């Protein structure tokens, strides 16, 4: 009795070169580097600097996507004497034609994020978030609480559902009736632009989908003390996923499923949920029964790995 | 004998009379036992503890007793046994049988349980959290009579792990997840129950050593090609269902592989077996069925072939004898629209014989040979019954005319000259 | 012969469900028949079901819910504050919750759910609670949308339920009342479990075999040879492994090898593989043509990987 090399004591310590080489050339489109030389001998520019420790700190698109930061407005125009600052934090719009520049299209605009100053903190506050439709109403979109805190930490928002159609904010308090502050853009290069489970049992596919499945508390699990409910669908997913890079399909649905998709770290291609359900038991034991709340049981979105 | 059961006071009853030779224990919520009151008695060979969980050891207090013969563990948690004693226990080396099931054995545990002492025998290790078995683990074990290897996860094992061992006639590692194994180092094997686990390949070495083991389990495994065995022909029965096989040793006489895909068969493989005695091919996807060897199944006890979508099965135009023998002829769920003429006239040692499922529309010519029948039934037989009286100078004994929907008009004519020799009678 | 392969991952996800199931119980198998009569389902259990089924608008171990109500307008709920033009209030005894849920660190998860007439063009809902006797506290802000099918919503109250168990408040209570710029009662569900369901009534600091993940740390300049990206020089490409064994199920169990299957088995799928579920991206930069470039990659730094 014996087994064979099986994953290998040399086998898993190579090829996650390779296998990570493969990825990164996947992703960034590149088979090749794209030139050799002609690059200045000097230190990197200043701005590219900035602008990564300003997106490193802390706080899906399978393809490459772009960042870009604009800075925010010097507060020198002619609508600046109108908001003198209080009762209200003021705040400004930022410049319509250089966000066009940045972003050509809302389609390849994916999320974005905001950030201000926050340095004292003595008294426990809100921070409400407001949106500029109107120059004489607003509306409400979320609320962040902060904690107090020495150092200054930058604080993200979710503009990404209404930067999105600015193609043509303020700061307040709650009242009781009884560096510059840039702007983070993650868009997507010109170059490299183009789950419900009825959707592949309608069609057939080969990949790595849901496949219809039926339990019943009746001879298929072999019990009956549950009650309720008698029959519910108990979806799995299996499919030979393939390699990416290998396949180069570049369809629009297929490249859908792969978020999760990562050789080198998992070291064996698999499939598994991403997204669950939950589901009730019900089951009598004792004088009076109860009835648990049991959640992640029903797979709805299984991707590969 | 005498023996208490189920009943629990204390650590220890010291109530027991002396010279006892049987001692169980069972449902005992056992706490500690030490080495002052252990031996009342050196007379003692019997022990169980199932149950009866307990951590506190004394280090071997078995050294006072005149001798062990038995030993079993239940129920028990032995998961700090590093720093508790050494190994287990260190009695008197005449040990029999050993159990440490459901304990949580780990390899530093493995390690430190067996030592220098070859005469343990009947080890079991059901329901321990085994992941590799070393070289160096196995020493002062040269004989190892009895295997238990029931829900271990053994997945990587060192080349040559049995060495030195020979009373191996018993090996059962069921519930496992090794993914392949092609080397069979053992010399002396009888009984192998590789079943519910996950085979990805069977590429066992073969040789001039002939190999005596006389049944090989392979249930469960996710193969791939039927897997050959060695040039031995010591081998009387084998398992291989549950099993995928893609088609793109005369002692045997038990065979068991349903549950396949089963599209081509080849002459030699039914060739290069002689003296079968048992058959299980049934829920398979076969559709050919042509029979040109001199004895393609040769002799057989038993036929099982339900849910087989086959066209059409005939024996040849001008074959010399169809069967030798057989006994059972089960199939269902099949779509037969032709009968052949020579499967039936060939011998009279049918005995069962049942078209289940069949739509059997035998030419009504004027069943005659073959009178010993001792069970029949004509479910979804498609056309109705017979015009004439059918079974002339047979004795007919079970009889199952469910669903038929034929030609029956509450005559009841076939049901003339079988009604008074009956065992048992059902229909729909 | 497409038929094989489907019915055997059939059998294998039913055999995985009950096995997850019978690991889920953590007990053995119970009496389906028992001493409970066979007669219809009584109203509070229907109400239950009907209560978890509709859609809103440690994790593992066993979560039990439980039914409280509030108490119809009386003297006792107009005697400390009342209702000038326009007031909705819920409160409910602290008695009942103690009740429900005898520990307070036993609580886990809590909701709200309330019932609105669905019928107004435009609304907002603003969440207060009475956090002393003269003030009250901040609660989440959500939106609303102009539906035509009554449903009920659902809130996370877990913290605030959470410091009333803690408290010996005789009664307490929430405040809604409006947006102001310058039978059918709502239901309560509480998540807990029950005593003698609990067990007491990291892997990559240490050295373990399961699906833990441990260091890794690769640079651009001697294994990989990428002299065109000048930052980061490296970073943290761990990795994590494991063989997430599988648990055929039984009738019968033991105590700890619940824990084990706890361990070994937290989702039951049919071919568990040790694969990362959460990822964080990471960018990188490099210069070419006549234009600086970020890109910021994405599924690249793993914390915990497990297979369900
Ligand atoms: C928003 O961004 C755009 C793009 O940078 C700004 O447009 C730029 O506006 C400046 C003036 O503020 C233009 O400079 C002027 O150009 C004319 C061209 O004839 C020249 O005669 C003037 O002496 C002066 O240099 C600049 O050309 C123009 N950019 C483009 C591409 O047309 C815009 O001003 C920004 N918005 C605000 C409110 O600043
Ligand atoms: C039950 O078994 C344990 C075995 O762990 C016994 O403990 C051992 O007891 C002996 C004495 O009978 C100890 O030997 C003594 O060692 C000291 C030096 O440490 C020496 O000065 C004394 O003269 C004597 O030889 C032995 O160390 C000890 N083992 C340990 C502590 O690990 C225990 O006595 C047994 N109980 C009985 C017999 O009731
Ligand atoms: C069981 O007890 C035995 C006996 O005390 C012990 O095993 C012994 O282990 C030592 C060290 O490995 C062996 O010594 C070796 O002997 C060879 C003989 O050629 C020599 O070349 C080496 O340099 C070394 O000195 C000894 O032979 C061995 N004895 C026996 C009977 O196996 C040990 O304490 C326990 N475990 C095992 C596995 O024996
Ligand atoms: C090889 O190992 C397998 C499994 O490890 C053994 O299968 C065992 O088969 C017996 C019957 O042949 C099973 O007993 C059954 O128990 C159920 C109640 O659970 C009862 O309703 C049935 O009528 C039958 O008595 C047994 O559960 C099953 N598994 C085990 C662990 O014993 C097999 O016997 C072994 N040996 C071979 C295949 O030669
Ligand atoms: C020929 O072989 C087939 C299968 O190999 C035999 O069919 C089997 O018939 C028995 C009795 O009708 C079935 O048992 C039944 O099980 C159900 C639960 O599924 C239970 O509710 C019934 O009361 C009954 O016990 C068995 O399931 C069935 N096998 C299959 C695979 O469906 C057939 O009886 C054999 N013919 C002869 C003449 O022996
Ligand atoms: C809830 O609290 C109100 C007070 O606002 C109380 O009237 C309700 O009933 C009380 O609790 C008793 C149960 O222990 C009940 O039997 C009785 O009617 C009443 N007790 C007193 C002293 O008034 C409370 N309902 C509960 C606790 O279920
Ligand atoms: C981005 O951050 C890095 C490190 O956080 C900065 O590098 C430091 O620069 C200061 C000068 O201000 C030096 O004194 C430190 O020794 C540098 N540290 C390291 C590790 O290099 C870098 O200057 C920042 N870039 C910008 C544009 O501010
Ligand atoms: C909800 O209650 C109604 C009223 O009796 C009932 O018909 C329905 O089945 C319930 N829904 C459940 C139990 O899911």
């Amino acid at each position: 009795l014996s087994t064979c090399k099986t994953i290998d004591m040399e086998l898993v310590k190579r090829k996650r070169i390779e296998a990570i080489r493969g990825q990164i050339l996947s992703k960034l489109r590149l088979a090749s580097p794209p030139s050799q030389g002609e690059v200045p001998p000097g230190p990197l520019p200043e701005a590219v600097l900035a602008l990564y420790n300003s997106t490193r700190d802390r706080v899906a698109d399978y393809y490459a996507k772009e960042v870009t930061r604009v800075l925010m407005v010097e507060t020198h125009n002619e609508i600046y004497d109108k908001f003198k600052q209080s009762t209200h934090s003021i705040y400004m719009f930022f410049n319509t034609s250089e966000l066009r520049e940045a972003v050509p299209e809302p389609v390849l605009l994916s999320r974005a994020e905001l950030r201000l100053l926050r340095l004292k903190l003595k008294v426990e506050q809100h921070v409400e978030l407001y949106q500029k439709y109107s120059n004489n109403s607003w509306r409400y979109l979320s609320n962040r609480l902060l904690a107090p805190s020495d150092s200054p930490e930058w604080l993200s928002f979710d503009v990404t559902g209404v930067v999105r159609q600015w193609l043509s904010f303020r700061l307040s308090a709650h009242c009781s009736c009884d560096n510059r502050p840039f702007l983070l853009l993650m868009a997507t290069p010109l170059e490299r632009a183009q789950l419900d489970t009825n959707y592949c049992f309608s069609s057939t596919e080969k990949n790595c989908c849901v496949r219809q499945l039926y339990i019943d508390f009746r001879k298929d699990l072999g019990w009956k003390w549950i009650h309720e409910p008698k029959g519910y669908h108990a979806n799995f997913c299996l499919g030979p996923c393939p390699y990416i890079w290998s396949l180069d399909t570049q369809y629009s649905k297929v490249l859908a499923l792969y978020n999760q998709h990562n050789p080198g770290a998992s070291a064996a291609p698999c499939c598994v949920p991403q997204a669950l359900e939950p589901l009730p038991i019900v089951y009598y034991v004792g004088r009076k029964p109860k009835v648990e709340q049991l959640s992640n049981m029903i797979v709805r979105s299984c991707k590969c790995s | 004998a005498a023996d208490c059961r189920g009943q629990s006071l204390a650590s220890v009853p010291s109530s027991l009379p002396p010279h006892a030779r049987m001692l169980t224990l069972d449902a005992n919520p056992l706490k500690t036992l030490w080495n002052h009151s252990l031996q009342p008695y050196p007379l003692l060979e019997s022990l169980s503890l199932h149950s009866c969980h307990l951590e506190r050891i004394s280090r071997g207090a078995f050294q006072e007793q005149g001798h062990l013969r038995s030993l079993v563990l239940g129920d028990n948690c032995l998961s700090e046994n590093y720093e508790e004693t050494a190994a287990a226990l260190h009695a008197l080396p005449g040990l029999r049988r050993l159990d440490l099931s459901g304990n949580a054995l780990t390899e530093d545990m493995a390690a430190l349980m067996l030592q220098n002492l070859s005469s343990l025998r009947s080890v079991s290790l059901a329901g321990n959290t085994i992941m590799r078995l070393d070289d160096s683990v196995f020493e002062g074990l040269e004989r190892l009579r009895e295997l238990d290897l029931q829900r271990n996860y053994i997945f990587e094992i060192e080349g040559g792990a049995f060495d030195g061992l020979a009373e191996l006639r018993h090996l059962n590692l069921a519930f496992n997840n090794l993914p392949c194994i092609v080397d069979f180092g053992l010399t002396r094997l009888r009984v192998l129950n590789v079943s519910y686990n996950v085979l990805e390949w069977f590429l066992a070495t073969g040789g001039e050593a002939a190999f005596e083991l006389e049944t090989l389990d392979l249930s469960h495994n996710q193969l791939l090609f039927f897997p050959l065995l060695p040039q031995y022909s010591k081998l009387r029965t084998l398992l291989l269902r549950d099993n995928n096989m893609g088609f793109y040793l005369a002692d045997l006489r038990f065979l068991d592989m349903s549950q396949n895909q089963f599209q081509y068969l080849p002459d030699g493989f039914l060739r290069k077996m002689p003296s079968l005695s048992h058959l299980n091919l049934h829920q398979n996807c076969l559709m050919t069925l042509h029979i040109r060897e001199h004895e393609p199944p040769g002799a057989l006890t038993e036929l099982d072939l339900s849910h087989n979508q086959l066209s059409e099965l005939h024996l040849a135009p001008g074959l010399a004898s169809c069967l030798g023998s057989l006994r059972l002829f089960n199939l269902s769920s099949n779509q037969l629209l032709g009968v052949p003429p020579g499967l039936f006239a060939n011998a009279r040692n049918i005995t069962t014989l049942d078209m289940s499922h069949n739509q059997i529309s035998l030419c009504p010519l004027p069943f005659r040979n073959m009178a010993s029948l001792r069970s029949l039934s004509l479910e979804g037989c498609g056309l109705g019954a017979l015009p004439d009286c059918p079974f002339q100078g047979t004795s007919l004994t079970y009889l199952d005319l469910s669903s038929n929907w034929g030609v029956l008009n509450g005559s009841l004519a076939p049901l003339q000259d079988v009604a008074p020799m009956l065992q048992v009678l059902s229909l729909r």
